[PDB]
């Protein structure tokens, strides 16, 4: 819907994804009731990367609408969730460079250099490679 | 007519000094004079206390006394509070002298001997002072005994028995100020607001807004006072329970558009966190989700004249913040979802 240009229904769907992600657990191996995905639809790495993906894809629509405070909330939450993706940090720091540059940006720079793929599904890998901007490292050394 | 003014004001001065610790010069003569004057007032109240210019003259004198004193600074002296207290002025005087430790011995003896002579005077035509004090002791005992053996703080405050009593006193006390017309009721109420405990006072206002009339000019005054004073109404709607405010608002439509406006502003300063599926506030004094849900649920479980009002006020505030139909985006969508 984003590529078709529909902010409202896009944000609707991202929010629905987020509700299902936080108000439910995929790793409910209490009752073995069927055939199930052993590895792809269980991985906590897949869960966190996917949380982060949906937060970012929502924040960019808030940016499009002019609600940078909500966008900041989503990007901050994605950084709290997956601190080792760096797309989170790029988006967050672009927003902070727009609004309140100096102190917060450097505070997160130091977090990045304190921090510095395992087995993801391909639908997630390809979703991230699609949304990520080419000017990431150029902006992150600025 | 004019003869009673100098009687009544002199007696009131004597009464007011009764409670005060200057008692050295007193004697049996002073006490006898006091109690015969009090008998005279109690006789007036019986003879021509109803339906004449004299009653209204005495009321003017009493209420003018209680407002020229006001209740600020030099002494918050009660005084005899109203024309009905004319019929038991003697009892007040006697009680105040029995509480004054500074009373002299011979005065004390003469007093108590005149109050409680014994059963030598078992046969009397007029209900005497001894019987009056006995009946008072019985009532005080009865009140203690019911309060601690059978009484329960009813949750529907409007049907409680303490709040209902306080309320009727307030309403009578506003009626007299209205008839006086010297100072406006709002000034009395504003002074009360500074003076006495707020939490108690607000429950009492809430209750007085619902008692039916007995002479509803009383409630009509408090609505004006509240709509004039926003700060009190901020704590009014905040402190009380839900159904009381609901019944108040349904009784008085003038309180409805402001009350929803108060609630509409408390939602807007919440924020949703995704990890715990709960709206929360930034500051600690921001109304929680549960309390706000309770208020809107009570308002929806009400007569139809208010249901449509609150429902339209919620829909117009939903559409104002994006007409979403999914949770995590609008407190108002989340309310309307939780009501169903
Ligand atoms: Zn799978």
């Amino acid at each position: 819907w984003v590529q078709l240009g529909a902010q409202k229904v896009a944000i609707s769907e991202f929010s629905r994804c987020l509700e299902l992600l936080f108000r439910a657990t995929p790793e409910e191996k209490e009752q073995g009731a069927a055939f199930n995905c052993e590895q792809g639809c269980k991985s906590d790495a897949a869960l966190q990367q996917l949380r982060a993906a949906a937060l970012i894809s929502r924040g960019l629509e808030w940016v499009a609408s002019g609600q940078d405070t909500k966008a900041l909330q989503d990007f901050l939450l994605s950084v709290q969730m997956c601190p080792g993706n760096r797309d989170t940090y790029f988006h967050l720091l672009q927003t902070l460079k727009r609004l309140d540059r100096r102190d917060e940006a450097t505070a997160l720079w130091w977090r990045l250099e304190a921090q510095t793929l395992w087995s993801l599904p391909l639908y997630l890998e390809s979703y991230l490679s699609w949304i990520r901007p080419s000017d990431r490292d150029a902006f992150l050394e600025e | 007519m004019e003869s009673l003014l100098q009687h009544l004001d002199r007696f009131s001065e004597l009464l007011a000094v009764s409670s005060t610790t200057y008692v050295s010069t007193w004697d049996p003569a002073t006490v006898r004079r006091a109690l015969q004057w009090a008998r005279y007032l109690r006789h007036i109240h019986r003879r021509f206390g109803r339906h004449g210019p004299i009653r209204t003259a005495l009321e003017r004198r009493l209420h003018n006394q209680w407002r020229q004193e006001g209740g600020f600074g030099r002494g918050p002296v009660p005084g005899l509070a109203n024309f009905q207290a004319l019929g038991h002025c003697d009892v007040l005087l006697s009680l105040r002298l029995l509480e004054n430790r500074a009373l002299g011995d011979a005065a004390r003896y003469h007093l108590v001997q005149q109050l409680f002579p014994g059963p030598g005077v078992r046969d009397a035509d007029e209900e005497t002072l001894q019987e009056s004090l006995a009946r008072l002791a019985r009532r005080r005992s009865a009140v203690h005994m019911l309060r601690f053996n059978g009484y329960r703080e009813n949750p529907n405050l409007q049907e409680d028995s303490l709040m209902k009593t306080q309320a009727e006193l307030l309403l009578e006390r506003l009626q007299e100020v209205g008839k006086a017309e010297a100072e406006r009721p709002a000034r009395f109420l504003s002074s009360l607001w500074e003076r006495l405990p707020q939490n108690n006072f607000l429950k009492v206002i809430a209750v007085a807004l619902l008692q039916p009339p007995l002479s509803g000019e009383g409630s009509q005054v408090l609505v004006h006072w509240l709509l004039g004073n926003s700060e009190v109404f901020a704590a009014f709607c905040r402190a009380l329970p839900a159904g009381l405010l609901t019944l108040v608002t349904s009784r008085h439509p003038a309180l409805s558009p402001v009350y929803l406006g108060l609630l509409t502003d408390w939602g807007q300063r919440l924020h949703y966190d995704l990890q715990k599926g709960i709206w929360v506030g930034t500051e600690s004094q921001d109304v929680p989700w549960e309390e706000l849900h309770n208020r809107f649920q009570s308002l929806c479980q009400a007569p139809p004249p208010l249901k449509d009002k609150v429902l339209t006020a919620l829909e117009t505030c939903k559409a104002q913040d994006g007409d979403f139909e999914v949770p995590g985006l609008s407190i108002w969508t989340d309310l309307l979802l939780a009501l169903r």
